[PDB]
């Protein structure tokens, strides 16, 4: 096997086949626009054009200096007017076919929302917004793993940006391994006030639930008071069924990740407030 | 005229307690070291307040068997300062016994060795007493005999060996051990006494009808034997009254120099009423394998030297016409170009035995010294076990780790192979 | 070569911890406050190994109890023996890993490490000679598995010469329902197969298994698994806790047990399982595959080396004689490279409620089967990407999956290649 | 030799005990008059076979300076510190020795009895008539045995009046030595 089997090997996107094809295609002296040309036409993914190039050049012998000094110069010429469109996507393709697989999509979509992604300054709530109008729950925690394995592997690149970006992916993970806590709970706590005759708000979900949980504990100054009112208004004024997701935000308040806490006293504050919240609804026992 | 005794590890300690035990009996001693009232003073310090303590060395890498000689009924024969431990042993593990830990009291042992020098008129040399298999045994030994040639050039080193037998051995790594330490121990000793566990082992089921033998049983035994090669040094001799002439009456080919010592008559307690065996029966018994305390067959190998060591009721024309018999029965065939004779030596001491013990008293009895070529038998075991193991580099690990480079284990293995070639050689 | 300091992270860590507290401590005669009222003066012979000497002769174990749930701290406290542990011993968290291994390793077991740290100090100190140390826990957890292999790695940098030695237990799913147990156990595998010097697989597939089909228990809880694990620890344990010439202390075990460095997860076997028993009849059931309390096949591998530890008043002709026939009749299934590899040990002190038993240790090329078992899991989920953002997002990255995955496939690759390795 | 006597003079300051009592054996043996200042220091030694050496050393010299320290040595923990002690006073023959002796002669250890009895009979002062007498009546049989050869030293009047008594109200050994020694 040569360098474009090499090249195709892993790569879902390439094909020896067509490297060859590419390599044959161009002759000793093209010129570094022609290979240019050549490598487009039969590659339209940047990425992949890249990739093209580094076969080209590294199958190129120093012999053929003109061709490899061509090659050469086509390929920082593509880099040039790709840069990280080429290079940072080129980076990331086993990650993108790896994923794109998981999700059954393109991978070159993957690679755009990629650099979509990464192009700039990004918090954990405009990644949360940005995927949750792109994918279903099921689909987002997939499409993170996916960005931290391409941002992991730019260790080769806005290096600070990367290293904000991954703290604000992270944050995203804790944030949705929360709403995963909630979609096994939530049923359970719904069918046994289901089963003790309690009517709950029909539409009443793990979403809304673990939605309310969170504006209790981001909430600027939270209070026992607050975090009832918040329960209140969101499963209604009945004891069982408010003391339930009072005991389901306590019980979520334990297993939620430490970065999503300002401070140790924070997961504090916010247990006394809800121990002080489930007082208020059991006075009249 | 003086001998130093060091006892490396536990197998050295426990052999030294059985033979100063064995020692102070002979020379009527009590464990006090006063005795109620010069040959045994080569063995001996004499103090004037009536003391006689024993030219001995106690040394061990781990406290515990040198704790028990210190709280024992001969904690007052020896002075502490010649009971010397460390904190951790060697694990059996050549590299922390020679490398490791021992680098850490070789300088102390040392010490106390030469305080003990600097109380000898003319210090013949030194007996050490170890085993293969413990890593104290094996890489602490090589280390102290390395450095004992250093400090004390011309002086001789007889070793008193315990060959690992896999009845008693408590460590897989024991054929390591054995070749890593005789690699190294091999150009700094003089003579050395093998003795195969396995051999003493089948000697107290055979003949002392012990069925499961302790250490106890076994030191018993090899105490006896060490008895019988030590008493020319101890009473006033005629055939190696010297430790120099041990090599120039056993050691003509000097790499070669591991004789096998065979003892007669090993009777048990338990046994008496009994006849009592004549010279020449106990003489025939010499040259039974059965009694032989390394395992091999001389019936396949030829022989260098021999002598002959008789202790109790023995007369000199009982010897001369039991060896005139084996001479006509017997083949006993010599290497071409050494000499026909038997080396033969008579202490009218009766043999001693300790009050209780497994051994019974006897009128006389014999321990015979041979430089045969048949106790390669016996390296080539070791070297199969050691070849097998190495091979797949099994356990190599635990050495390097413990500051020795794997290329000592291949060295280690080819000076095997040339003492092997050099006992063939021998065989012409 | 005297001192030992226990540690017992996690639910399963102290769990089975205590169970061999109370196990020792009764072998030894020692009562729940540490006061000794035994039988022979052998019990106090070597007593210095567990347990450390308090005013009033109170013989108090030298155990650390970690979990980062606080819970524990009252489970322990409320059991039998609960009173006799140091009470500035517990170190107990806020939390609770919930079976995440990152939060064990990464985020809320690395903020408590420092302050168990500060108590294997303090208890390593007052050590004449320290051995090394001993680690109880359960690879399928949170808390056990990150917390606990991230204090081995710390153990190992602060006292590299000294031994580390695990009881490690194997998840399943006959007993635990928790879907991300392989990624725990095989990032702790990793860990294991580098950071220490000996590791007893109890495999709770295989325990699971012995209450199900030997013993009839058709609904097994823990306690019935966790009967069979004080038992089995009872037994790997008595040559370093009773006087003794093999395996007396943790590195002349390892010398013996350890032909290759990584190869060090051994196959715990004991005999007679339940409570008229002959020295020939112990060991048959010691060597049986349905004794084992690690789920692999002997007939499926060779053993590089065995350790059989008989207890009580039998004969030694017998044990010899018995362990040298189960050798020359099944030679095939012993190490031909490794000369005499099967080392025998006798106790006179039976465990409690046996007037004989036998312990088996085992290393055998088949432990690989257990791993393989993990891999597979593995595999299976880690191909659907499946949970990875509850690791990723407490820290961690992905390539340690990848690193830990082919850590282990190494690792049987390695039990393989002495398997088929031809004398 | 001069230079041997004060090498191992030095020898009695040495770290190693091993050295130490080798150096005070040694000393012993030489006998020089130079080593009886410092054999004196070596009865202070923590280290008991020292001691012991030095106190026999101390006996074998003869030198009267080591009376009053040999004297301490009777009261020394050590069981063959105080035998030897005892020994060495009746080897120097010094009459100041007499009246510390009579108390060894009811040591706990029958060694110590036995070598106050036997340097007592060594030195031959009169005073030790009465106490030899009483050690007749000792439970140890050679004990009893060397108090008899002792007075068999001493002899004279008090002698004779102490058998002529025992020959009339003694009973057992005390009676039989009265009657055998009072016809020698
Ligand atoms: N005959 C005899 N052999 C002994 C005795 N003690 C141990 N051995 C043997 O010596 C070998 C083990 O070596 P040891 O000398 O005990 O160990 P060690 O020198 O203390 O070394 P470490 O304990 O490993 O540091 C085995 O072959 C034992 O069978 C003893 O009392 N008699
Ligand atoms: N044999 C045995 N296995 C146990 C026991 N308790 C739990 N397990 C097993 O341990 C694994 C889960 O580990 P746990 O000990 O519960 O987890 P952890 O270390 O406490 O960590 P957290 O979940 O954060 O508290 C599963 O394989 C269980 O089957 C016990 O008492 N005995
Ligand atoms: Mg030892
Ligand atoms: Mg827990």
């Amino acid at each position: 096997t040569d360098l474009a089997d090499k090249y195709a090997s892993g790569n879902s996107e390439i094909s020896g086949q067509e490297l060859r094809g590419l390599r044959d295609a161009i002759g000793d002296d093209a010129s570094p626009e022609d290979i240019l040309a050549l490598v487009q036409e039969k590659i339209k993914d940047p990425a992949l054009q890249s990739t093209a190039l580094d076969y080209l050049v590294q199958t190129t012998p120093p012999s053929q200096g003109k061709l490899k000094e061509a090659l050469i110069q086509a390929r920082n010429t593509h880099t040039e007017q790709f840069g990280r469109t080429a290079i940072g996507a080129k980076n990331i393709l086993f990650a993108s076919q790896e994923y794109a697989d998981q999700l059954n999509v393109s991978p070159s979509g993957l690679r755009s929302l990629y650099l979509e992604v990464t192009g700039d300054t990004h918090t954990c709530d405009q990644l949360l917004s940005m995927l949750q109008d792109r994918y279903t729950y099921q689909d987002m925690a997939i499409v993170s793993s996916f960005l931290m394995k391409g941002m992991a592997t730019e260790l080769k690149v806005p290096s600070a940006q990367l290293q904000v970006l991954m703290t604000e992916t992270r944050n995203l993970q804790a944030v949705l391994t929360s709403y995963d806590y909630f979609e096994s709970r939530v049923p359970i706590l719904l069918d046994s006030l289901k089963a003790e005759g309690i009517q709950t708000p029909s539409d009443l979900n793990f979403v809304k639930v673990a939605e309310s949980y969170h504006k209790i504990i981001n909430d600027k100054f939270p209070t026992a008071s607050k975090v009832e009112r918040e329960v209140r208004n969101l499963i209604g004024d009945d004891v069982d069924s408010v003391t339930g997701v009072l005991n389901l935000f306590f019980s979520a308040l334990r297993q939620t990740s430490s970065r999503l806490f300002s401070s140790a006293d924070k997961r504090q504050q916010l247990g006394a407030m809800i121990a002080n919240a489930l007082d208020a609804v059991n006075i009249n026992n | 005229r003086e001998c130093i005794s060091i006892h490396v590890g536990q197998a050295g300690v426990q052999i030294g307690n059985a033979c100063w035990e064995l020692y102070c009996l002979e020379h009527g001693i009590q464990p006090d070291g006063q005795m109620p009232s010069d040959s045994f003073n080569t063995f001996f310090s004499e103090t004037g307040a009536g003391k006689h303590v024993p030219r001995a060395v106690f040394v061990d890498l781990e406290p515990t068997v040198i704790d028990e000689v210190r709280t024992g009924t001969y904690r007052q024969l020896f002075h502490p300062e010649q009971l010397i431990t460390g904190k951790e042993d060697a694990a059996n593990n050549y590299a922390r016994g020679h490398y490791t830990i021992g680098k850490e009291i070789i300088d102390l042992v040392l010490d106390r060795i030469r305080k003990l020098a600097d109380q000898c008129t003319g210090l013949q040399g030194f007996l050490v007493f170890h085993s293969f298999g413990g890593g104290t045994g094996s890489g602490f030994t090589s280390l102290l005999m390395e450095r004992l040639s250093v400090d004390y050039g011309k002086k001789s080193k007889l070793e008193f060996s315990i060959y690992p037998a896999p009845q008693v051995s408590t460590a897989v790594v024991e054929p390591y051990n054995s070749i890593l330490t005789t690699h190294t121990t091999l150009e700094h000793s003089d003579c050395a006494f093998m003795v195969d566990n396995e051999a003493i082992y089948d000697i107290c089921r055979r003949n002392l009808d012990i069925e499961r033998p302790t250490y106890t049983n076994l030191n018993r035994l090899i105490s006896q034997i060490v008895s019988s090669i030590t008493a020319s040094l101890r009473f006033d001799g005629a055939l190696n009254v010297d430790l120099t002439e041990f090599q120039t009456n056993l050691v003509p080919y000097p790499r070669i120099h591991f004789p096998l010592a065979t003892y007669a008559p090993v009777i048990s307690a338990e046994k008496a009423y009994h006849e009592q065996l004549s010279v020449a029966e106990i003489t025939n018994a010499c040259f039974e394998p059965a009694n032989q305390m390394v395992k091999c067959d001389p019936r396949h190998g030829k022989y260098m030297a021999c002598c002959l060591l008789y202790r109790g009721d023995v007369v000199p024309k009982d010897v001369n016409a039991a060896i005139a018999t084996i001479k006509t029965k017997r083949s006993i065939q010599f290497v071409d170009w050494c000499p026909t004779g038997f080396k033969v030596g008579i202490n009218y001491q009766p043999p001693t035995v300790v009050p209780g013990g497994d051994l019974a008293k006897v009128q006389r009895a014999v321990c015979m010294l041979s430089n045969t070529t048949a106790i390669a038998e016996a390296w080539a075991r070791l070297d199969h076990k050691f070849d097998l193991m190495y091979a797949k580099r099994a356990f190599v690990h635990w050495y390097v780790g413990e500051g020795m480079e794997e290329g000592e284990f291949s060295e280690a293995r080819e000076d095997m192979a040339a003492l092997e070639k050099d006992y063939e050689e021998v065989g012409v | 070569m005297r001192e030992i300091v226990h540690i017992q992270a996690g639910q399963c860590g102290n769990q089975i911890g205590a169970k061999f507290w109370e196990v020792i401590s009764d072998e030894h005669g020692i009562d729940p406050t540490g006061s000794y009222h035994g039988d022979s003066d052998l019990q106090l012979e070597r007593i210095n190994v567990y347990y450390n000497e308090a005013t009033g002769n109170k013989y108090v174990p030298r155990a650390i109890l970690v979990d980062l749930e606080p819970g524990t701290m009252d489970s322990v406290r409320s059991g039998p023996f609960g009173q006799i542990f140091r009470p500035d011993n517990f170190v107990f968290g806020q939390s609770g890993a919930g079976n995440n291994w990152a939060k064990g390793h990464y985020t809320e077991g690395a903020e408590l490490v420092d302050s168990v740290l500060d108590v294997v100090r303090k208890e390593s100190e007052s050590c004449d000679c320290l051995q090394g140390f001993q680690l109880t826990h359960s690879l399928g957890g949170g808390t056990g598995s990150g917390m606990g292999t991230l204090l081995i790695s710390k153990i190992r940098e602060e006292y590299p010469d000294r031994i580390m030695n695990t009881f490690s237990v194997m998840p399943s799913p006959k007993v635990s329902d928790t879907v991300v147990e392989p990624y725990n156990a095989t990032l702790s595998v990793h860990q294991l197969v580098e950071n220490t010097d000996e590791t007893y697989c109890i495999d709770n597939e295989a325990l699971y298994d012995i209450c199900f089909r030997t013993l009839k228990l058709t609904t097994p809880t823990y306690g019935d698994l966790n009967h069979l694990v004080s038992a089995t620890m009872s037994g790997v344990t008595t040559c370093l806790r009773f006087p003794g010439q093999l395996n007396a202390d943790l590195r002349k075990l390892a010398v013996n047990m350890v032909p290759f460095p990584r190869l060090h997860f051994f196959m715990p076997g004991f005999a007679p399982l339940t409570s008229a028993l002959t020295v020939p009849e112990l060991t048959q059931q010691m060597f049986d595959s349905k004794n084992m309390m690690a789920a692999c096949d002997p007939r499926h591998g060779r053993y590089l080396t065995v350790a059989a530890i008989f207890r009580g008043r039998m004969s030694m002709k017998e044990v010899d004689e018995q362990m040298l026939n189960v050798q020359n009749k099944n030679s095939s299934y012993f190490v031909e490279w490794i000369p005499n590899n099967v080392k025998t040990a006798v106790c006179d002190i039976p465990p409690r409620g046996l007037k004989m038993s036998a312990t088996f240790i085992g290393n055998s090329t088949a432990i690989q089967e257990l791993f393989k078992r993990i891999s597979e899991q593995f595999t299976a989920m880690f191909r659907r990407k499946a949970f990875l953002h509850w690791y990723t997002g407490e820290g961690m990255d992905e390539m340690e999956f990848t690193e830990a995955e082919s850590n282990m496939n190494d690792l049987v690759s390695e039990y393989q290649q002495y398997q088929d390795a031809t004398a | 030799d001069p230079e041997k006597v004060e090498m191992y003079i030095k020898n009695l300051q040495d770290d190693s005990g091993l050295v130490r009592y080798f150096a005070a054996d040694a000393l012993g043996k030489i006998g020089d008059e130079r080593a009886v200042e410092p054999l004196i220091k070596a009865l202070k030694d923590e280290d008991p076979w020292v001691r012991r050496e030095a106190a026999g050393a101390l006996g074998q010299i003869g030198d009267e300076r080591a009376v009053e320290p040999l004297i301490k040595a009777l009261k020394d923990e050590d069981r063959y510190v105080r035998r030897i002690a005892a020994r060495a006073l009746g080897k120097i023959g010094d009459e100041r020795a007499v009246e510390p002796l009579i108390k060894a002669l009811k040591d706990e250890d029958w060694q110590v009895r036995e070598d106050a009895a036997k340097a007592l009979g060594q030195i031959g002062d009169e005073r030790a008539v009465e106490p030899l007498i009483k050690a007749l009546k000792d439970e140890d049989t050679t004990v009893r045995l060397e108090a008899a050869l002792a007075l068999g030293k001493i002899g004279g009047e008090r002698v004779r009046a102490a058998m002529e008594k025992l020959a009339e109200t003694g009973t057992g050994f005390a009676r039989k030595v009265a009657v055998n020694y009072l016809e020698t």
